[PDB]
């Protein structure tokens, strides 16, 4: 079926500009308690998540160096160490990954 | 092509007299030839229009559209030029006064319909304009209560005359 | 000490307050620069260049963002809580405190000082003018008790009555009239001589000023103002009066046997706009605050 | 009274005199003790045509080196400037010339101190007061060098630049507060 008449700009402005089509203001937004970079409630802060994913990426690169090739996947717990930081006695059999940094003041 | 929104930042007013108000700062900035349709950009420009600049950045950081990052870049660099060049002293003390979008120069392509037939596909472009004014954001116009409605109705009834006579 | 109508007293009081504030602003001659540092957590290493004895820490939070204006209630100038509208003096390092912080105890004390002072402001203008109201003090009770308290001597004619629920709801509705207008808690740090010259009539205020002036060697007490009310308090306040959202005066209680005359302790509970409670929990907290708080020792 | 070892001061005088010798060897009929008056009035009406925003007179009053150095940051602001009073008679302190044969040009730079009082009131593009103060003769002393290209046959004496001593008092402060932001971090740690 085809239009019988050209819709004017008055009818079009009445359609495409009503509150059902406008963008709704959201108010879930506040500052993150650490780093102040404006998260959303019920959502992890993208800055802090970027921090954690960068450090996790470097740990996974060191794991991939220590495991040699694929299909290796050891049968022991792992644990990471930074510079200094002698292995505790409770982490005896656990795999030791040490990269090189100071231990950051959120990973304890 | 006409570029006058860029030239509005080059107005220079005379020096104000001591017995006068402040005349708040006015900062115009725009980004030309954005690869985005002017209607979809207009919806974001209507979202911002009255808000403060920090609230505008907060709403635009979490809106999931292609134009949101673009307008966030324009508002951030307008804030930077406002603090640096046009002598606004507080970075937060700016509100969006005007916010709109215009058509940019488009290209044309063929669409290759399904017989020996075709359409004219058009590669859409648009602009974004913004005007900042220092000061707190103005309060919204409150909806009229029954007192104002009654006062206007009684004023209407008091206004009428005996028509078509002396 | 003389006969004075209650309005010309507040006229001469706030005129003397404005004279002292004008002198405080006029003593410094020019625009001096101080380099206040940010030793907080979120935006570290920021260093503002401010106007000495003009610029407030609210004017330092306005440089950063709007959220530092919305959520920051107290400043922390080098070791000490500074209320958000007090002009800085020396080149310092600053840090902002919020309600949802880790250790908010100082800003809780500041909030309850401000709410008790608001309750004094709403008590002192609600009684019959042929009766006399003397605002004694607001004793610093801990916030673990349910309510903030303000001490008031009523008239000698009124050693027998106690208000019903309608007078209390009139008090809270006038306090909400106070809240709905967003007023600045203006401070001013004055010498003991000018402060004692302000009041001159309320002997309870006189001994309280002497008590607060006796402990520092410079004899400087802390005056504050909401509009046309002027009161004495220990320590800083919150910036605006619209920060309070749920407000109530709970009851009054009489504590006679320490004194011949009758002092009446007005009690009420409050909660800020960022920490508001559900209606059920709020009615629970309102129910507890009718019991008498006695923590002075 | 003179300090010890006054002969090296006379050697500085000798270097100034052999530079005056070179300018006279090029161009005679050039008096020395009336050049402070030329320096002063060139300086004054240079700053007045800066006040009137008239570039075509500034170009013949000041040189190509300090035309952007005096005209660049003032492009949308308005300056109200006024020389009010000469405190001390100006003095010539150093005359030098360079024989740089890159295109056969020689320049003669006269350094002249001037000790006087001015007013200055820099406004904003919206007309708001920004830096100065309207009607106060605040005093400043400045050592400004002049320069004339000798080999050019027209060659006016134009103000070249001003040298600021390290012991100079800091200028009067701004009327607005200023934020200096710290290090803007990526996901990282702030170490200071
Ligand atoms: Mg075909
Ligand atoms: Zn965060």
């Amino acid at each position: 079926a085809a239009p019988k008449n050209r819709r004017t700009i008055e009818v079009n402005r009445c359609r495409r500009r009503n509150p059902q089509k406008l963008i709704k203001v959201k108010n879930n937004i506040d500052v993150c308690p650490e780093c102040g970079h404006l998260k959303q409630k019920h959502v992890l802060c993208a800055y802090c998540y970027e921090k954690v994913c960068k450090e996790t990426a470097e740990i996974r690169r060191q794991i991939g160096k220590q495991e040699g090739g694929p299909f290796k996947a050891p049968t022991i717990e792992t644990v990471v160490l930074y510079t200094g930081e002698t292995p505790s006695e409770q982490d005896q059999g656990k795999r030791i990954i040490e990269r090189d940094r100071k231990r950051p003041s959120w990973f304890t | 092509i006409s570029r006058k929104w860029e030239k509005k930042n080059k107005i220079v007013y005379p020096p104000q007299l001591p017995g006068e108000p402040r005349r708040p700062a006015e900062i115009y900035h725009c980004r030309r030839q954005i690869k985005y349709s002017k209607d979809k950009m207009w919806y974001l420009a209507k979202l911002i229009r009255g808000m403060s600049i920090d609230q505008a950045l907060a709403q635009l950081e979490f809106n999931d559209k292609k134009g949101a990052k673009i307008i966030k870049e324009v508002l951030l660099e307008a804030q930077d030029m406002a603090v640096r060049d046009h002598n606004v002293e507080f970075r937060s003390n700016l509100y969006i006064a005007e916010s709109t979008s215009g058509r940019g120069q488009c290209l044309k392509r063929i669409r290759y319909h399904g017989r020996g037939r075709f359409g004219i596909m058009e590669k859409v472009y648009c602009h974004y304009f913004v005007k900042l004014v220092e000061g707190p954001p103005p309060p919204p116009e409150p909806p009229k209560t029954a007192v104002a409605h009654a006062k206007e109705y009684i004023q209407q009834l008091r206004s009428r005359t005996i028509v078509h006579t002396l | 000490a003389s006969q004075l109508s209650p309005t010309e007293l507040t006229e001469m009081r706030n005129d003397l307050f404005n004279k002292e504030k004008a002198r405080q602003l006029s003593l410094t001659p020019r625009t001096e620069k101080i380099e206040v540092k940010h030793v907080g957590k979120t935006d570290p290493g920021t260093v503002f260049v401010m106007n000495k004895n003009i610029s407030t820490p609210y004017s330092c939070a306005m440089h950063l963002s709007e959220w530092y204006c919305r959520k920051s209630i107290l400043a922390l100038v080098d070791g000490q809580p500074w209320d958000m509208y007090k002009p800085l003096t020396k080149s310092c390092e600053i840090k902002f405190l919020t309600f949802k912080d880790c250790d908010p105890g100082e800003v809780n004390k500041a909030y309850w000082r401000s709410c008790a002072m608001m309750m004094g402001c709403v008590i002192e203008r609600a009684f019959k003018d042929e009766y006399m109201v003397n605002l004694v003090r607001a004793p610093e009770v801990p916030v673990i008790s349910g309510a903030f308290c303000y001490d008031v001597v009523l008239d000698s004619k009124l050693d027998e009555w106690m208000p019903t629920k309608e007078n209390l709801r009139s008090f809270t509705k006038d306090a909400h009239a106070l809240i709905y207008k967003d007023l600045p808690f203006e401070t001013l740090e004055v010498e003991a001589k000018v402060a004692l010259e302000i009041f001159q009539h309320s002997k309870y205020k006189v001994d309280f000023i002497e008590e607060k002036a006796s402990q520092n060697p410079e004899r400087i007490v802390k005056l504050h103002r909401i509009g046309d009310f002027i009161d004495v308090s220990e320590g800083p306040l919150i910036p605006r009066t619209s920060i309070c959202f749920q407000y109530e005066v709970s009851a009054v209680h009489n504590l006679q046997p320490t004194q011949p005359s009758l002092i009446r302790r007005f009690q009420g509970v409050s909660l800020p706009v960022h920490l508001r409670a559900h209606f059920t929990i709020w009615d629970k907290l309102l129910e507890r605050s009718r019991k008498m708080v006695t923590e002075d020792q | 009274e003179g300090l010890i070892e006054r002969t090296e001061r006379m050697k500085k005088t000798m270097a100034s005199q052999v530079s005056i010798r070179r300018i006279k060897d090029y161009d005679a009929n050039f008096k020395i003790k009336d050049f402070p008056e030329k320096a002063k009035d060139i300086f004054i009406e240079a700053h007045l045509c800066l006040n009137n925003s008239d570039h075509d007179r500034l170009h013949t009053l000041v040189t190509e080196h300090c035309f952007p150095d005096m005209t660049w940051d003032i492009k949308y602001k308005t300056v109200r400037w006024s020389f009010v009073e000469s405190l001390e008679p100006s003095h010539v302190v150093q005359v030098r010339c360079s024989s740089m044969m890159n295109q056969g040009n020689v320049y003669g730079q006269i350094t002249v101190r001037m000790h006087t009082r001015q007013t200055l009131a820099i406004y904003d593009r919206f007309g708001r007061l920004m830096y100065g103060q309207e009607d106060v003769p605040k005093d400043v002393l400045e050592y400004v060098v002049f320069e004339k290209q000798l080999t050019n046959p027209y060659g006016s004496w134009r103000m070249h630049t001003k040298i600021v001593p390290p012991w100079a008092p800091p200028k009067q402060p701004i009327l607005k507060t200023v934020m200096i932001p710290g290090p803007q971090l990526k996901p990282e740690e702030e170490y200071e």
